[PDB]
């Protein structure tokens, strides 16, 4: 792995040697050749995992996430540098070294062999994401969202810790290679029940679980672009990845200890869709959004099936491609109308048709429009979850007829109706943020025409 | 070199690939030791992957 | 990689973390019974040197 | 044990209390402490005699020396205290609550 | 009433009163040497008559 | 007060109702005593009378809490015929949490302590089932 | 714990018989880690006093990679001796006490019955 | 911490006045002088918790 | 002061620790208590007003308190004993009264009510060597009397301790009171792990006074005591608030950072001998300290608080104050981590 890890690693001293007028050049180029470099981790086999080291793996779970990762940098990179224009050079440099160093922390994340090391580099990555919303996030209330995005994660993530030390106590090895061969079952007991809670918790936190969903649309809203992308592209995927991996311990107990957690997904996705629907703030909107797209990968993943599991990991890449693209587009209509209030800026689509565009194809993907891997996932989990109770399709179906009603709003509001007179300063649309555009939406459709890569390890 | 900085990163690369085929030869205890894939050496072969 | 290769690579890494597990495991039955029974080289808490005791004949004879 | 250690070990735990109970006054204070030191004086005495172990006699010379050291330093505290307030009661000094 | 009240309310603000709230007796201390020492001797009390860890 | 905890947890649950609720009242009581020292001790009181009066305040409200806690957890046990069930300990918790929120006159303290003494009490019943150790011996 | 093994001849940082260890190589990695460590010392020396970070001071720069390199080596040292004196300490007491570590019988899986819970 | 600097250097800077049964001046016995012999070279080397 | 006194009275304070630290003698761990508290005294009156007087006072009168009970504790141990070896005492009553003189020594709750006035009333420099270097000594005892602790109160103190120091600093805003109340819960974390494994006892204290030594030398370097004043760093030292940064998000034992080091070890041995509730709760309880270290680096290093216009003036003159091995500290106190094994040196 370490042919990644250097690399990222390398990005720091030519960010930091880099000619003023050079950095968001020659990180973004080098960014985006360690993104080109990501697609040797498709060496994936049938049977085995791609074992490289005793401290790192790369299964087909972890390398769509990792190519995901490696791809968002760039992406961000070019979403930051317009509102960072007038910043300080050193702290130009200090807010692409945090992103640097999330990218770092976020690829030996997904790669650790080891849960502790897993759990050390998850929990690493909380520094690098306070810092870029607490410091260059635009409005007040980011400090009190680096509060709650600090303290919901490690009040989950310190009994997580304890846990898995016991399970280092107990099975002799954190190794996820040694777990998934001496794995014992887990009885039903009063111990076992607070050893499946201190192993959930945490990455139903940082799913996040409705009910302990509470951080998110304040650090999603209050943090900058890029943070707003890796939050919800990237961030949010730890704690689906951390499930995948921490539900083999678990069983059979998983089999009833789901049963609350599945009920607050599924009413939960009911819920923070409907909430979509009255938002009057487009940023929190999307994040509402990405709340209600992670109670199906939550369910899938409670429910442990074949189908689930494919299901979950599509609809992780998917939702992160498109949810980093819906904060991309309200950012480009806040970076000139300097409010996220979404009926301020009407009738976009007579002003700017190709934005306009990007906009209609990243709400058809959003609403999940097949064959996009969009709906691969979402179809896939409601195939698993109507298997695991028929009933369940209400709850499925209905939440598809709120997640269009949501979609298309957004939609109506910003892009059509009559443009709002009194604003005039609805500048046509940069290359650079085309491209933004672009760069999400052309991977999310051409893995329509090759979804295998994304249907993770029991494809 | 006058574009001495965009070596960084390909170098960065190369050294860590480095390190990686590095690291095989330190687990290679099993080599042509496996049940699955275990055979007799081919002339002019001293080990069956590197 | 080549399969092979990766394959056997994986049993290099699954022969060495099991036997680390395996000697974690010894390790804290070693530390259970060192501390249970004292007779080992660890949790050797001190007691008084006995080369401090004086072995001359004293003033008075009983002793 | 013997008898006299029961009153040793009394008078010990009276200036204790004299000395985790205060009135008003630094200098009663330091009375008690040193009467606790008096006391522990007695006791590692009585012990040292009895036990005829002779190169411990010293020890309570020792304990003694040190003490009053101790104390000349508590006395030049008070008087420093009583250099800013005119006296030296204990509730002048809490300027440290904040 | 959700989403920004009682899922606001159980978990975070009461965590949150309660910490500012058991902060706020630990910390209304009047520096008083007495009380302190005060506390001791119930500390020590409490340690040998109470709990028995002189035993 | 090691004796005390004894004393409580000696007898069966759903069988002596009587000497389980003093038991788990004088429990309370030297809590409340405990908490009273200390509050004399750093706050003084502008009297004597005040002083007790904030004493038995103290010792009177959290011995209701532990003979509403007894009480409650051992008729529990009785109705439902389950000895050996935490939920019978999470009521008592919330009765236990209802009698400190009536104490305090609030309800919103009450539900409170309803909720976090309940969950703490069904803890304390799983501990004292599966033996988990909160001053651990040192083993290895 | 392994405070007993070394007391027979306390304060000796590297036994004698630490010697019949292989040492760290000079191209170890916590080695060279510790030497980065150093090299940061000298940049953060150089920005708290505002001099130029990566020019000014050589010299100093140089003492620090050495000075943190020098300390780090013997640290290793110390280090794979503890570790080794670890190992040895436990190989001799399950030498010493059989009936206390007996070679459990391994069993195929056709003789060990495992519960079945399905997914369903 | 108990760094041992008095085994280390060879000075007995406080092992004198430590045991009842060291060298008396006068060869001066304590009272339990057999007694804290016996103790001490029973429990000698034997660690604290064989020697309980 | 006189700088040939200091430097005396300084080796004095070094000589009390050590002769605690090298002495078989009971007798000879009180004398160097004794001389240290006496040598410290004038550490902190070394600025002449009546909040050092007031601080030595407090300060005098916890740490003979505790003397006294650690010499009661002492000739307990020789009643039952016979004998003077600084080692298991003999008795629990002994083991009792010198386990409370030196949490008395420490300012464990709940005896830690000296802790944030003392430290309070005296200059940072002083402050620094009250948090540091007075904690060794005590430490060292409580390394070698382990055999006879009460687990029951240790573990009371312990958790006593980092519930108190986590409140304690909630609700403040002076920086030395931050940095007592942040001392009052890392003892409780050494002395929680120390029946049983005391080498991360060490490892704790280790940490935490490279930590300390950290924030104190910024302190310093900063001259600031308020967090206020703190937060005018940046308009004229902005490497100082990454600095405070870093070591503020590792004293909360945030990882990747060496302050997540001693917890999760000590967590590593508080499971090994089945106590789960325990390290869970201790672990809980430190987000308290996190929570003001995230206080104190928004009001620093994350925000830009408005400054001062003479603020201006002092961009025209640098730093002559020497920030004795500040970079080391700040770079051992961060980035320590991925050399965690390197803790088996202290067995
Ligand atoms: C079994 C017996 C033994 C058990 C262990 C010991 C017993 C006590 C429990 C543990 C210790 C808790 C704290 C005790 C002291 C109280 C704090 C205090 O000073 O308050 C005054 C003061 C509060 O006054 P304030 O600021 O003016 O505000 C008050 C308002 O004006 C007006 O306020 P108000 O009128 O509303 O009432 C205020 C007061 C009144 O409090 C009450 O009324 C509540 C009393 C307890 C209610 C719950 C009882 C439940 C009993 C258990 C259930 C029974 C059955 C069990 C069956 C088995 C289990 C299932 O509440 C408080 O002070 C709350 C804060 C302190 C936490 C108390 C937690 C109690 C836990 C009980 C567990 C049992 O706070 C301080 O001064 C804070 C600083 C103190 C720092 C030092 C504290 C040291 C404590 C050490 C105790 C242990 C000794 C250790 C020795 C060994 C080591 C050397
Ligand atoms: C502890 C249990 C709570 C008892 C203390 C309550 C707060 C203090 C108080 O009485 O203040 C009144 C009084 C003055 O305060 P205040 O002016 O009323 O301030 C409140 C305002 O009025 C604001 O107005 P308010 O009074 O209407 O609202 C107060 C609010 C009440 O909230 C509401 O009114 C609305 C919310 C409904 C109730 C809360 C529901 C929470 C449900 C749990 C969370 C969700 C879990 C979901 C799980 C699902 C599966 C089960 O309660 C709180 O803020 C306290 C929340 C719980 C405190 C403990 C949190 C520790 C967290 C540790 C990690 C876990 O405080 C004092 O004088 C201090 C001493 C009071 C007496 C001693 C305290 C009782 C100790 C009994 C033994 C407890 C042992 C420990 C067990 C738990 C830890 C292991
Ligand atoms: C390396 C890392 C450590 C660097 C420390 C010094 C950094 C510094 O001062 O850089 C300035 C310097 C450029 O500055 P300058 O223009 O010369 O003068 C200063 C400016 O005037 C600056 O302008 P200003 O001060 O007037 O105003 C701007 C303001 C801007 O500041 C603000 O406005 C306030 C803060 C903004 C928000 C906070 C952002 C986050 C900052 C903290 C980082 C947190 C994440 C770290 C990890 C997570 C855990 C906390 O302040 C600065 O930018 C001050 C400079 C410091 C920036 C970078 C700070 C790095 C030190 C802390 C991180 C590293 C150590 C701890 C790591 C923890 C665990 C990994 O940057 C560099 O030279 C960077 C290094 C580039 C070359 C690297 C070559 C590597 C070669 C390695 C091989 C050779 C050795 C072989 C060894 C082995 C032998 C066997
Ligand atoms: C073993 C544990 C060692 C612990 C540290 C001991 C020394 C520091 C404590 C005392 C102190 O402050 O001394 C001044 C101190 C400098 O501290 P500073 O004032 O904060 O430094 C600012 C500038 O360096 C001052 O710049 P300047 O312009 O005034 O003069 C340049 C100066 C000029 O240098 C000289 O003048 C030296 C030549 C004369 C030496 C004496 C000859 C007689 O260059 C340096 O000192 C370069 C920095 C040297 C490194 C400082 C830290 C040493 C390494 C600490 C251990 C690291 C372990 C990491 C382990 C990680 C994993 C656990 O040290 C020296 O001046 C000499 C350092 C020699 C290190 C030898 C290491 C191996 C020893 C065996
Ligand atoms: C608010 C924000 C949104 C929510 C965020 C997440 C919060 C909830 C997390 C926990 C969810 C509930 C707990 C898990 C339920 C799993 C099944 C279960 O325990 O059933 C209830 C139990 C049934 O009893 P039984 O199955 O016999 O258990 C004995 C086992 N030997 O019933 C009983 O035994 C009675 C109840 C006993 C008390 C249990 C208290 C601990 C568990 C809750 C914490
Ligand atoms: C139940 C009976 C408790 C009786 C002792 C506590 C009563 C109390 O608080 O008395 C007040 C007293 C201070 O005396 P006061 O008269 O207020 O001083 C002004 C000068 N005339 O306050 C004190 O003397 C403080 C110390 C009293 C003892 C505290 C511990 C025992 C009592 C509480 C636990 C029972
Ligand atoms: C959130 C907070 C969660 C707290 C979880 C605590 C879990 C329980 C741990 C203590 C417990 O109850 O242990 C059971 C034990 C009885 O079992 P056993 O070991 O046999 O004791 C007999 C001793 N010869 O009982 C004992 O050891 C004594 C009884 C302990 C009761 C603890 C609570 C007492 C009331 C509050 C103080
Ligand atoms: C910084 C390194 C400076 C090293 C100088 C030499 C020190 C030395 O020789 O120390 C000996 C000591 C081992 O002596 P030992 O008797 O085992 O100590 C028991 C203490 N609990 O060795 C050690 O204690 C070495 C480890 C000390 C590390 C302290 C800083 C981290």
């Amino acid at each position: 792995m370490l042919k990644y890890i250097i690399p990222t690693m390398m990005l720091m001293p030519l960010t930091w040697l880099s000619k003023n007028s050079m950095i968001w050049i020659n990180t973004t180029l080098h960014s985006l050749l360690i993104s080109l470099t990501s697609l040797l981790l498709l060496n994936q086999f049938g049977d085995n995992s791609l074992n490289f080291s005793l401290t790192f793996f790369s299964d087909s779970l972890s390398t769509p996430l990792l190519i995901l990762t490696m791809w968002l940098l760039p992406l961000m990179l070019m979403a930051s540098q317009h509102h960072l224009s007038k910043e300080n050079l050193a702290r130009k440099k200090l807010f692409i070294s945090m992103l640097i160093l999330l990218q770092l922390f976020l690829i030996m994340t997904f790669t650790a062999t080891e849960l502790i090391f897993f759990y050390i580099m998850f929990e690493a990555t909380l520094v690098p994401t306070l810092i870029i919303i607490t410091r260059w996030g635009n409005q007040t209330e980011r400090l009190n969202a680096g509060l709650y995005f600090l303290f919901y994660t490690l009040a989950g993530s310190l009994p997580l810790l304890v846990a898995l030390i016991y399970i280092q106590n107990t099975m002799g090895s954190l190794n996820f290679l040694i777990l998934q061969y001496w794995v014992q079952p887990m009885p039903n007991s009063w111990s076992n029940t607070f050893m499946w809670l201190a192993c959930m918790m945490a990455f139903m936190v940082k799913m996040p679980l409705y009910g302990l969903h509470l951080w998110l649309p304040k650090a999603h809203v209050e943090a900058p672009i890029a943070g707003s992308m890796v939050l919800a592209a990237i961030l949010l995927k730890l704690g689906g990845y951390g499930m995948m991996r921490i539900t083999l311990l678990l069983n059979p107990i998983t089999d009833f200890m789901a049963y609350p957690f599945i009920m607050l997904s599924l009413w939960g996705m009911i819920m923070t869709s409907s909430i979509c629907l009255r938002q009057t703030d487009l940023k929190s909107l999307i994040a509402y959004s990405s709340v209600s797209h992670m109670a199906l990968v939550i369910v899938a993943i409670l429910i442990q099936t074949p189908w689930s599991y494919m299901g979950a990991t599509a609809l992780m890449i998917a939702h992160g491609l498109t949810s980093s693209m819906l904060f991309c587009l309200a950012n480009s209509n806040y970076e000139r109308v300097h409010s996220r209030t979404m009926i301020l800026a009407r009738g976009l689509q007579t002003l700017l048709p190709l934005m306009a565009a990007w906009w209609l194809l990243a709400s058809l993907t959003n609403l999940a429009l097949p064959p996009s891997i969009n709906l691969i996932g979402e179809l896939f989990v409601v195939m698993s979850t109507f298997s695991w109770s028929n009933i369940t399709i209400i709850l499925m179906g209905l939440n598809m007829v709120i997640t269009a009603l949501y979609s298309l709003y957004m939609l109506i509001t910003t892009q059509r109706g009559k443009h709002t007179h009194h604003i005039n300063n609805i500048l046509p649309s940069f290359t650079r943020e085309n491209a933004l555009m672009s760069l999400h939406m052309l991977p999310l459709l051409l893995l329509s025409l090759n979804p295998k890569i994304i249907l993770g390890p029991l494809y | 070199r006058d574009h001495w900085i965009h070596v960084l990163v390909p170098v960065g690369f190369v050294f860590g690939y480095y390190l990686d085929r590095k690291n095989d030869e330190k687990l290679a205890a099993f080599r042509n030791k496996s049940l699955l894939y275990k055979r007799e050496l081919k002339p002019q072969e001293e080990v069956t992957w590197k | 990689d080549a399969p092979e290769k990766n394959y056997e690579r994986t049993m290099a890494i699954l022969q060495i973390e099991s036997e680390k597990a395996e000697l974690r495991l010894k390790e804290l039955e070693v530390r259970r019974l060192m501390r249970a029974k004292g007779d080992g080289p660890w949790f050797q808490y001190p007691t008084i040197d006995k080369a401090l005791i004086d072995h001359s004949p004293k003033a008075t004879p009983d002793n | 044990m013997s008898l006299v250690y029961m009153n040793i070990m009394m008078a010990f735990t009276v200036s204790l209390t004299g000395l985790l109970m205060y009135r008003s006054h630094l200098m009663s204070s330091l009375l008690c402490l040193e009467g606790m030191m008096l006391s522990l004086f007695i006791l590692a005495t009585l012990m040292i005699l009895n036990s005829h172990f002779t190169l411990a006699s010293m020890m309570p010379i020792i304990l003694l020396v040190f003490a009053a050291c101790e104390a000349a330093l508590g006395l030049s505290l008070l008087v420093m205290v009583s250099n800013t307030y005119g006296t030296d009661y204990v509730q002048n000094l809490n300027l440290l609550q904040c | 009433l959700l989403d920004l009240i009682w899922l606001e309310t159980i978990l975070p603000k009461t965590i949150s009163l309660a910490q500012m709230k058991m902060s706020t007796t630990i910390t209304s201390q009047k520096g008083l040497i007495k009380l302190y020492f005060l506390s001791f001797l119930i500390t020590i009390l409490i340690s040998t008559t109470l709990l028995n860890f002189h035993e | 007060a090691k004796t005390l905890l004894h004393q409580y947890w000696d007898i069966p649950e759903g069988t002596e109702c009587h000497r389980k609720t003093y038991a788990a009242t004088s429990i309370g009581g030297a809590s409340g005593l405990v908490v009273s020292a200390y509050s004399v001790a750093l706050k003084t009181p502008t009297s004597f009378l005040e002083g007790v009066a904030r004493t038995g305040r103290y010792t009177f409200t959290a011995a209701a809490i532990g003979a509403i806690f007894g009480l409650t957890s051992c008729i529990s046990a009785q109705v439902r015929e389950k000895p050996d069930d935490p939920l019978n300990y999470l009521i008592g918790g919330c009765a236990g949490g209802l009698t400190l929120g009536a104490r305090t006159r609030s309800y919103g303290i009450g539900a409170a302590a309803c909720a976090y003494m309940g969950l703490t009490a069904a803890l304390v019943k799983m501990g004292q089932l599966e033996g988990w150790k909160v001053f651990a011996e040192p083993k290895v | 714990m392994m405070t007993g093994r070394q007391a027979r001849a306390p304060l000796q940082f590297l036994p004698d018989e630490a010697r019949s260890l292989p040492p760290p190589k000079l191209t170890d990695p916590r080695l060279a880690y510790i030497g980065f460590l150093g090299y940061c010392s000298g940049l953060i020396d150089n920005a708290i006093r505002r001099r130029p970070v990566l020019s000014a001071g050589l010299h100093r720069q140089f003492l620090y990679i050495t000075s943190f390199v020098f300390v780090g080596y013997y640290l290793l040292k110390r280090q794979d001796y503890m570790y080794a004196v670890r190992d040895h300490d436990m190989f001799s007491y399950i030498k010493s006490h059989p009936e206390d570590f007996p070679e459990k019988d391994k069993k195929t899986y056709r003789e060990v019955f495992e519960e079945f819970h399905p997914v369903r | 911490p108990f760094f041992d600097v008095q085994k280390k250097l060879g000075v007995d800077l406080d092992h004198w006045m430590t045991i009842q049964s060291a060298e008396q001046p006068h060869r001066i016995p304590a009272r339990c002088h057999a007694f804290e012999k016996e103790w001490i070279e029973c429990a000698h080397g034997i660690g604290s918790i064989r020697a309980e | 002061m006189n700088p040939i006194i200091l430097i005396i009275i300084l080796m004095t304070v070094m000589l009390g620790t050590i002769i605690v630290m090298i002495s078989t003698h009971w007798l000879l761990i009180w004398i160097g208590f004794e001389m240290n508290m006496l040598a410290i005294i004038p550490i902190m009156m070394k600025k002449h007003n009546p909040r050092a007087t007031e601080a030595s006072t407090k300060y005098f009168l916890t740490q003979s308190t505790a003397s006294m009970l650690l010499m009661m504790a002492i000739i307990i141990n020789l009643m039952f004993s016979g004998q003077w070896t600084v080692m298991k005492l003999f008795n629990p009553m002994a083991s009792m009264l010198m386990t409370m003189a030196l949490a008395m020594k420490l300012g464990m709750a709940p005896f830690h009510f000296w802790v944030p006035e003392v430290t309070q009333g005296i200059p940072l420099s002083s402050g620094l060597i009250l948090l540091t270097w007075q904690k060794l000594a005590p430490m060292s005892v409580l390394y070698q009397i382990l055999p006879s602790i009460n687990l029951d109160l240790i573990l009371t103190l312990s958790i006593l301790s980092i519930t108190i120091g986590g409140w304690g600093g909630l609700n403040q805003t002076q920086l030395r009171k931050i940095m007592a109340y942040s001392s009052i819960a890392h003892m409780g974390w050494m002395t929680a792990v120390l029946l049983y494994n005391p080498t991360m006892t060490l490892l704790n204290l280790i940490i935490y006074i490279i930590m300390t030594s950290t924030m104190f030398t910024l302190f310093m370097a900063n001259s600031t005591t308020t967090t206020l004043s703190l937060s005018h760093t940046w308009n004229k030292a902005p490497i100082m608030t990454i600095l405070v940064l870093i070591t503020l998000l590792s004293m909360g034992g945030l990882p990747p950072l060496s302050g997540f080091m001693p917890k999760w070890m000590i967590i590593q041995e508080m499971t090994k001998n089945d106590s789960i509730i325990l390290p869970t709760l201790m672990a809980i309880t430190a987000l308290l300290n996190l929570y003001f270290y995230m206080r104190l680096t928004y009001s620093t290093a994350l925000t830009m608080f408005p400054s001062t216009n003479n603020m201006k003036m002092k961009w025209q003159f640098p730093t002559t104050k020497r920030m004795t091995l500040l970079p080391t500290m700040t770079v051992l106190s961060t980035m320590l981590l991925p050399l965690t094994p390197i803790l088996s040196i202290l067995e």
